[PDB]
Parts: C-alpha cells; sequence; structure tokens
DNA sequence: ACTATTTTCGGCTACTATAAATAAATGTTTTTTTCGCAATAGT
DNA sequence: ACTATTGCGAAAAAAACATTTATTTATAGTAGCCGAAAATAGT
C-alpha cells in the first residue's frame, strides 16, 4: 500500500526506490511476536479463531 | 567511598550523576553497588 | 525532557537519618549491607509537576518541580535487602531493580 | 592597530513616474539581456563606475554595485540618461540605501565555541552548514558573520553610518576570548 | 611508518571494498567520453556501491575547460557587443546561460587588461567577423526581420474568426 | 542469523543477561531480494525485516553444547534443561495443545 | 488540610494497624477514617497524519519513542505559529525531529534524514535555519563529536578487542580537542579520522571505502586531514611508535590565518567618514541629470542599421516571444 | 636501467551559506467542494 | 444486461503562502572532476 502511494506521481517514478521504505513495515512482525507471546490470545485471521 | 562496580569487569567507577550508564574497560550495561562499611548488628541464632 | 532525581536523606539535627532514613544510602539508592524494618523508605523518588504540560521553548521557571514519589517497606517482619542492582533498558531508559 | 571596515557594494532603488516598456529599452541598447522566462526585466552591465542597472516593467529602478555612496550617485543619474535617448520620464525622487556592506580583518585566531557557550543565549550557529559564526545584535539590530581567521564581514546595514560604533562596541568580545 | 596508507595485517572483506573502489573510477570514465562525443540489464548490488556524501543529490556540475579556439569567438563577440549573454550561449552550443556568465566574471580576476581592452573597443574591429556574421547566419537560411511576422498576422485572424463562431 | 558475507557464528546479548534487562532474547532474520531499481533490475542481500526471538538449548542460541566453562563464563546453571522464551523480561513457554 | 482543634497543616496516614486513618501528630484527633480507594477536527485530522509521519521514519532509523512523542509538541507550538503553510509537509517535520535530537543529545546526523528524502542537506537544512531563529530557540546543545567515536565502532564490525580502539580513540580525541583543527569545520569530518587512525595502530580496516561508508564524507577530505594532523606538532613522534601516553599542548595552529600570513583610548566621534557630505556631492535635481554627464555613456546607444542586425537573432532564439501572442489570442 | 603508469598534487570550478531588496510567477499547502465513476443491486 | 441507486473519488479551487526569478558584496569548506607532475614499478 506504500509503494503505489509512491507511484501515484510523475516524478517519482524513476529514481525511486524501494529499500527505503521497509524499516517502517518490519516492526509489526517483532511488536506482533512479543505481544502474541506476553498475552496469550492469538488473533488469526484466515481461521477467524481465538 | 568503594563505589560502583561492574557486572564481570569488576571495576570500582564513582561515575558522576545523570552522566553515563556503562562501564570502563567492557561495553556491558549491568551495574553493581558494592557493599558499605558501615557495621550492622547481628544475632548468633 | 524532565527526568526523575533519586535524591535523598534530609536532614535534621546534625544527623542526615530519618527514622525511614537509616537504610538509604549516599545517592538515594537504599545502602546494602544492613536491615529495613516496617516504614523506612529504601528508594527514594522525585517527579516533576508539569507531568503533562506543554514544552515551554525558554528557560524561565524550571528549579523546583520535585514532587516525592518514595518507595516504603511494608510487611509484619523485618527482613533485609539482598542486593541492588541499576542498568538500562532496551531503549536508554533506566531500569532499578532491588531484591530483598 | 585602528583599522577601518572598507564598504563594498550598495543597493539602492529609485522610483520612477513613467511605467517601463520592455520592447523600445532593450531592442536597440548596448548590453542587451532580457529572458521573460528567465527574468521579467533587464540588466545594464558597465565597467565604469562597474555598476550594474536593474529596472523592472512596473517602472521602478534599483542600482548596485558601487563601491562608495557618490559612486553609485553619478552611476544612478548616467543610467536614467539612456533613459533620456528614449521618450521616457525618468522622474527619480528619492536615493533611498537599504544595504552596504562591508569586509574587515582583525588578522588573529579566536575561538568561537567558546562565546556560544559564554553568549549563547542570544547568538548562536550551526558549524556543518556555515563554516563561520552568524552573529546578531540588541543595539543597532544588525546581523553580522565572524569566522576564525579574524575576518568578518558586515551585511544587512540598512545605513552606513550604524556599523560603524556597532565594529566599535562588537570588538571587547572578540578579545575578550584570548584562547586561554 | 607514515600514516598514509600502510598495509601492515589481516585487513578481512578488504575485496568488497577494492571491487568497488576500483569500479567506480569507470564511473566518470564513460562519462568522459559521452562528453566529447557531445562535442562533435542485470546488476549485483554491493553495499559499498551506493554509499553518500555531503556532495550527492544537488545542483552543479564540472564546466568542460575553455579552449584557445574558443577564445577567439569570445573576444571578438565581446569586442562587437558590449556583454550580451543570449546570443553567445547558442554560438557554444551546448554551454549554457550561466557558466559564461560565470567566465566573464572569471576573465575580470585572471586578465583585468583585456576586458577594459574590450570595453575601450566600441569600433569595428578587424574585419574578419564578416564570416562569423554569416556563420551565424547559415543556420536555418530565412528571414526573421519580414518573414517572422505574418505569424502574428496569421493568429489574430484566428481569434477574429473565433469571435466570429 | 548470520549473514553471508562475514559467516561467523553470531554476536548475540547473554541471555542470563537479556532476562537482567527485561529485554527479548530474539534473533535477525536476514531475507535477500530481487527487483527492477530502474533501468536495470538489481539484488540486494541480507535484508533486516525483523527479530524473531528463539527457545533456548536450540541449535541456533549461544547455548547449543556447551562445556560447563562456557556456560560458566555466561553464568549460567548447567542444569537447566531450556525451551522456553525470554521475551522482554518474563519467561514464557507454549503449552502443547491438542483437538480432536 | 486544618484540624479542628490544632487547625495543624500536617497530616500524617498511619498504616501500623492497616486502618489506614489520617491524623496530625500534634494533637491525635483523626481527619478521615474508612479510606474511600480508587477501585479543529480539520487539525486534529492533519496532526493524525503527521503523527503517522513521526512514527515513520523513527521505526527506519531506530528513534526510541520518548523523542518522537516529545517532538510531536515541537511540531504542535509550530503548527500554532504559522510555520506550516506553503512548506512541504515531508521537509518540516524531519527539521523538526533533529532539534529533539539535538536537545537530548543523540548520534543521530542529519544527511541520515535527507538521504531517505533523497534531497540535498541544503534543501532540508535551509527550513532548519529559519526555525530556530523564528520560534526563539536560544539555548541548545553542541553537536559533541565524541558520541560519534562511539556509535560507528558497531556497525563497523571490527574485532572482538572493540574497547582498546575507542579507549585509545577517545584520548586521541581529547588530545585532538586541544589540537587546533576543527573550529569552523565538520563535526562528522574531523570524527571521521581519529577512527581511521586508532585502527591503524592495531588492524588493516583502514581501505578508504569503509569509513566513508560509515562516516558519508568524502575520502579526499579526510586524508587531507591525516596530512593536517600529522605536520601541526609532536605527531613525528607517535608516527612510528611512542604509546599514546603524551601529556603536552604544543602550539596553537588553525589552518585559516595559516593562509593569511602565506598571502603577506576608544575610537573618536567624527573620525570616521562621513554619509551626508556624500549625498551632498551631487546636486539632488530630481527631473535633470545634466550634471554627471560624459562622452561614452552618451554613445552607449545602438548601432543604427545593426537593430535589424539585432532584432534578426533575438528573435531568431524565439520560443516564449512567440506564445506569449498565442496565450494571449487564447486569452480572448 | 628504460618504458610506462599510477600515485601524488594541487587546479579547477563549483557552490550553498550573507542581507536587501523586487517580482512575475511558482511552487505547493490544507481546506473544501464538487463532480464523475462505478458499484452495488434490483429491475 | 439495462437501469437504478450511492458513496466515493479524484479533481478543481481557493486562498494563502512561502518559493524561485535574477544582482553583487567575501570566506572558508568541501567536492567533484583534471590534468600536472612525479614517483615508481614492470622489464
Ligand atoms: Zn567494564
Ligand atoms: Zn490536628
Amino acid at each position: 500500500l506504500s509503494i503505489d502511494k509512491v507511484l501515484k506521481k510523475p516524478n517519482r517514478a524513476m529514481e525511486y526506490d524501494a529499500l527505503l521504505s521497509i524499516n517502517v513495515h518490519s516492526n509489526n512482525i517483532t511488536s506482533g511476536l512479543n505481544r502474541a507471546i506476553s498475552t496469550g490470545n492469538w488473533s488469526l485471521k484466515r481461521f477467524k479463531m481465538e | 567511598t568503594l563505589k560502583y562496580i561492574c557486572a564481570e569487569c569488576s571495576s570500582k567507577l564513582s561515575l558522576s550523576r545523570t552522566d553515563a550508564v556503562r562501564c570502563k574497560d567492557c561495553g556491558h550495561r549491568i551495574l553493581l553497588k558494592a557493599r558499605t562499611k558501615r557495621l550492622v548488628q547481628f544475632e548468633a541464632r | 525532557h524532565t527526568q526523575d532525581i533519586i535524591g535523598g536523606m534530609r536532614v535534621d539535627e546534625n544527623g542526615d537519618p530519618i527514622w525511614q532514613h537509616q537504610s538509604l544510602g549516599p545517592d538515594g539508592l537504599g545502602e546494602v549491607g544492613m536491615k529495613v524494618q516496617s516504614g523506612q523508605i529504601y528508594i527514594n523518588k522525585s517527579v516533576p509537576t508539569n507531568s503533562a504540560d506543554a514544552p515551554n521553548p525558554n528557560n524561565v521557571n524550571v528549579q523546583t518541580q520535585y514532587r516525592e514519589a518514595p518507595v516504603i517497606y511494608r510487611g509484619p517482619e523485618p527482613s533485609h535487602i539482598d542486593q541492588v542492582m541499576m542498568s538500562v533498558s532496551d531503549n536508554d531508559q533506566a531500569l532499578i531493580k532491588v531484591l530483598l | 592597530s585602528g583599522i577601518v571596515p572598507t564598504l563594498q557594494n550598495i543597493v539602492a532603488t529609485v522610483t520612477l513616474g513613467c511605467r517601463l516598456d520592455l520592447k523600445t529599452v532593450a531592442l536597440h541598447a548596448r548590453n542587451a539581456e532580457y529572458n521573460p522566462k528567465r527574468f521579467a526585466a533587464v540588466i545594464m552591465r558597465i565597467r565604469e563606475p562597474k555598476t550594474t542597472a536593474l529596472i523592472f516593467a512596473s517602472g521602478k529602478m534599483v542600482v548596485t554595485g558601487a563601491k562608495s555612496e557618490d559612486d553609485s550617485k553619478l552611476a544612478s543619474r548616467k543610467y536614467a540618461r539612456i533613459i533620456q535617448k528614449i521618450g521616457f520620464a525618468a522622474k527619480f525622487t528619492d536615493f533611498k540605501i537599504q544595504n552596504i556592506v562591508g569586509s574587515c580583518d582583525v588578522k588573529f585566531p579566536i575561538r568561537l565555541e567558546g562565546l556560544a557557550f559564554s553568549h549563547g543565549t542570544f547568538s548562536s550557529y550551526e558549524p556543518e552548514l556555515f563554516p563561520g559564526l552568524i552573529y546578531r545584535m540588541v543595539k543597532p539590530k544588525i546581523v553580522l558573520l565572524i569566522f576564525v581567521s579574524g575576518k568578518i564581514v558586515l551585511t544587512g546595514a540598512k545605513q552606513r553610518e550604524e556599523i560603524y560604533q556597532a565594529f566599535e562596541a562588537i570588538y571587547p568580545v572578540l578579545s575578550e576570548f584570548r584562547k586561554m | 611508518c607514515k600514516p598514509n596508507f600502510p598495509i601492515g595485517q589481516i585487513s578481512e572483506n578488504f575485496e568488497k571494498s577494492k571491487m568497488a573502489k576500483k569500479a567506480k573510477l569507470e564511473k566518470r570514465r564513460h562519462l568522459r567520453e559521452l562528453r566529447m562525443r557531445a562535442r562533435q540489464e542485470k546488476v549485483d548490488e554491493n553495499p559499498f556501491a551506493n554509499l553518500y556524501n555531503y556532495g550527492s543529490y544537488g545542483r552543479g556540475s564540472y564546466t568542460d575547460p575553455w579552449t584557445v579556439e574558443e577564445m577567439i569567438k569570445f573576444y571578438k563577440a565581446l569586442s562587437m557587443w558590449g556583454t550580451d549573454f543570449n546570443l553567445i550561449s547558442q554560438l557554444y552550443p551546448y554551454r549554457s546561460r550561466k557558466q559564461v556568465k560565470a567566465k566573464f566574471v572569471n576573465e575580470e580576476k585572471k586578465r583585468p587588461i583585456l576586458i577594459e581592452l574590450a570595453l575601450r573597443s566600441k569600433l569595428p574591429p578587424n574585419f574578419d567577423e564578416y564570416c562569423c556574421e554569416i556563420k551565424k547566419n547559415i543556420g536555418t537560411v530565412a528571414d526573421f526581420n519580414e518573414k517572422l511576422i505574418e505569424l502574428q498576422n496569421e493568429h489574430k485572424h484566428h481569434m477574429k474568426e473565433i469571435e466570429e463562431a | 542469523g548470520k549473514k553471508s558475507s562475514s559467516s561467523t557464528k553470531d554476536y548475540l546479548t547473554p541471555p542470563h543477561e537479556c532476562r537482567l534487562r527485561d529485554m527479548t532474547y530474539s534473533a535477525p532474520i536476514y531475507v535477500d531480494i530481487e527487483y527492477t531499481r530502474g533501468r536495470n533490475i538489481i539484488m540486494h542481500k541480507d535484508v533486516e525485516i525483523g527479530r524473531m526471538p528463539i527457545m533456548l538449548r536450540s541449535n541456533k542460541c549461544i547455548l547449543y553444547d556447551a562445556d560447563e566453562s562456557k556456560m560458566a563464563k555466561l553464568n549460567e546453571c548447567p542444569l537447566d534443561p531450556g525451551g522456553y522464551f525470554i521475551v522482554n523480561g518474563t519467561e514464557k513457554v507454549i503449552l502443547v495443545q491438542e483437538q480432536l | 488540610p486544618v484540624c479542628k482543634n490544632c487547625h495543624g497543616t500536617e497530616f500524617e496516614r498511619d498504616l501500623s494497624n492497616a486502618n489506614n486513618d489520617l491524623v496530625c501528630k500534634a494533637c491525635g484527633v483523626v481527619s478521615e477514617d474508612n479510606p474511600i480507594v480508587s477501585e479543529l477536527e480539520s487539525r486534529e485530522a492533519t496532526l493524525n497524519n503527521a503523527r503517522r509521519k513521526l512514527r515513520a521514519v523513527s521505526y527506519a532509523l531506530h528513534i526510541p519513542e520518548y523523542i518522537t512523542d516529545a517532538a510531536f509538541q515541537w511540531y504542535k507550538l509550530a503548527l500554532a505559529n504559522n510555520f506550516v503553510q506553503g512548506r512541504r509537509s515531508q521537509n518540516v517535520i524531519a527539521s523538526c525531529l533533529y532539534v529533539a535530537c539535538r536537545k537530548e543529545k543523540t548520534h543521530h546526523m542529519l544527511i541520515d534524514f535527507s538521504s531517505r528524502l533523497q534531497v540535498s542537506v541544503y534543501s532540508i537544512g535551509a527550513t532548519f535555519l529559519k526555525m530556530v531563529k523564528k520560534l526563539h530557540i536560544t539555548e541548545l546543545p553542541l553537536a559533541d563529536p565524541s558520541l560519534f567515536i562511539q556509535h560507528f565502532a558497531e556497525k563497523l564490525d571490527l574485532a572482538d578487542k572493540k574497547i582498546k580502539v575507542v579507549k585509545d580513540a577517545v584520548k586521541l580525541a581529547q588530545r585532538m580537542s586541544k589540537d587546533w583543527m576543527f573550529e569552523g569545520r565538520r563535526p562528522a569530518g574531523i570524527a571521521g579520522a581519529c577512527i581511521l587512525l586508532a585502527c591503524r595502530m592495531n588492524n588493516l580496516r583502514r581501505t578508504h571505502t569503509e569509513i566513508v561508508a560509515v562516516s558519508h564524507v568524502a575520502e579526499e577530505t579526510l586524508q587531507q586531514r591525516l596530512n593536517e594532523f600529522k605536520n601541526t606538532k609532536a605527531a613525528k613522534l607517535s608516527v612510528q611508535k611512542f604509546r599514546e601516553n603524551d601529556v603536552e599542548d604544543g602550539e596553537a595552529r588553525p589552518p585559516s590565518f595559516v593562509k593569511n600570513r602565506k598571502k603577506e583610548c576608544p575610537r573618536n566621534l567624527h573620525l570616521l567618514p562621513t554619509t551626508d557630505t556624500y549625498l551632498s556631492k551631487v546636486s539632488d535635481d530630481p527631473d535633470n541629470l545634466e550634471d554627471v554627464d560624459d562622452e561614452e555613456l552618451n554613445a552607449h546607444l545602438l548601432n543604427e542599421e545593426a537593430s535589424k542586425l539585432k532584432e534578426r537573432i533575438w528573435i531568431g532564439l524565439n520560443a516564449d516571444f512567440l506564445l506569449e501572442q498565442e496565450s494571449k489570442r487564447l486569452k480572448q
């Protein structure tokens, strides 16, 4: 969802690099890890089960 | 004094306050207080 | 940008320690080596009173804002400390851990 | 050493009671420079008295590039002498002056982070983006940049006279830091 | 043991430093032949390639240093006109409007006597510029003073048709 | 765990040290990617995307097959079986669930 | 707060017998018994988005959140002081980060912002200048380069003896602080050479690109610092040898007046030249200008037959003189 | 010990940083409102 | 599928508003690119 928001620009489609935008989205994993282990409850989506 | 000592470096550091939290001679970041000089009274039972 | 301070041992009649302050140490951190009884603050802590105020981009009046929130030993029996450590967290925030 | 700060450049704008047309002032001149997408007016470049003429489409004009004050004045009406060629008014009224800049040299190194700690409550700078310090003054309402070789360039002087007592006033605070 | 480049021990993983430094000299070399020609892909990232300093993502470049052949195309045009940057820009086809101004300020500090000679020169010079007058006029030979008039007369006639419609 | 340039084992905080700072005892994940930068496609290695926790006495942790001296240097009891996370201080464990 | 019998101002909560009553020490009358324990929207939306953007690069640059929370109020006041309008939204908040980065005295530089922003340092730094001066920030910490010595060594991935490369470098930096090299120079520039020399004597990590990939400063300006530090004083003693126990001051030579020598009672009231006498030189005839006449600015005039020659190439370069006729007839 | 070339060394050339003006654009910027689309959903 | 029913959906727009448009005054600083020279190693 971040990528096309940049790619809907005429100037920002040639020199644009996507490896910069990695680290903002990387936080969702680790916080999702430690919270799901401290708080022993799991919000599944493909099975929708708690 | 006999001020703050490291965990494994075991180095007496009288580190001035609100300055640092690490130790010298090592990058270690957990600090140990050394025991006082003042006498303490105990029983024998 | 206001921290918390461990100032301690307010003095009275030629001696530092109050009946609460015989085991509070020179730094405010309670001294390893001796017992504690009920009462007898072993960790002093003071917190700024502008805990939710907006930062004023100047330096006008920040000299005395520390109200105390000390840590008092409860329990019906006198115990000792075992030992005390201090460290930092994963983020740069000070950690204090004492064990009785 | 009672040295004098030399003053290098003026700017000075004058109004004109006639609206300036771009066609009849550039097509039959000598130092013709008018690219409208680059800039909306014309510049003259003459090497005596090495000043430059900047005009405006509305009619106004500003002169820049003289060393002395009266050096600008003879330039400002030789510029209008070419305006006397065309049938224009060239009605100049007020010779207002709003920037006269000067550079100096005291020629002994000083500390400047010591004063940035001492007189940091009013004046400050950034080391990485500009190599010198940008100093400010309450009493004359002036700014100025200082350096490390002893050279100080004065900018923003709306009045010529104002920096003469100001440069004397800022001298003791520099000799205050003898880098002990 | 001078501090400028001693080799003095193990120095692990220097080949990625060695391969990039040898490869970044080749960057400018293909850019050199593009400049002289103008006078007339899968790639694998190595971390040390893309490194940036303060000289990055900023306006400015290195102007091609001037030649003695251009001086006679410069001083004589500075002898004919006073200072006209507009037509000398196209005279130096890929040179721009701004560094030819910077060259004029450069020659002021470099040769202060030649520019005053060009200022004092207010006359027809040694009559060799008439070929250089038509060397400018042989490109796209057409009337600019008479034929480039009707185009606005055609276009203002188009407005009256719109006003009619 | 490790990169492909260094190819060392790792450099890791000790878990007995990590439990004394209320930190997560975790290991980073490295990915290798290729994409279209522009005129040319480009392949880049060893991209940090997160740090997953590892339970001790695994083959990926530093407590794998010690000799009571490295573990004595890491002041850890060899009679501890292990098998549990040291996320942000506390030590928890997954219980073995079941269904039909 | 006030007793009913002694009117004392000191109250003491007794927890000795788990009753938690409130009582003064003066007379002993209880104060209280049975304690009762506690068991615009467009302005809102434009900070809700700005909250997301502060959280974004803080996750990228590993910024701990007591800066990002603190930096929002720095953005909050300049939101009120009309600093946001006109300027780019991405540009203004990154300048707002470095304020709290400086006040917290962190290792974080400024080009780490702009490299992700893919702009110049002078673009993001320009609005940084107008932020501090307009919003009356007087006190500020200095960019101490000694913090960078500690922080560079970890991503450099050097040998396990990474304490002796730093303890010697900080003693080099204290020796460097006494030396007159960095006075108006770059903080990351001079801090990018002491690490180069500290690891020199122990290892061969110096490849003049690995440290450029860390310090983000060019190779030729740090080699300039290698030649500058060697030739000030007593460095020839420690070029080859001489364990780092030197305690000296040496001569004080910043390189700026070194170039200046290569080139070679108070003041009175009316001793300096005035300005009104210059105003009185030329007569101020407002319409007339024939008192400054000459012969060459009188001759500063067209070539009469060559106005056809001038306008030919003046309109031979036409693109913008042509479309203005096109645009004006389209305006009708 | 000649031939060749890669350090070795400035040289060049640039170029933000300075106010203090103009000044025709010239970016946007948030706020706002519209106007069009396709989307859903029954016909 | 034709039509109906609807919220979205991008796009205008509006006012503000700081931003470039060129001038010249230096000073030291990088910073990039360039021979210029000069060591310097292959042969
Ligand atoms: Zn240590
Ligand atoms: Zn009472």
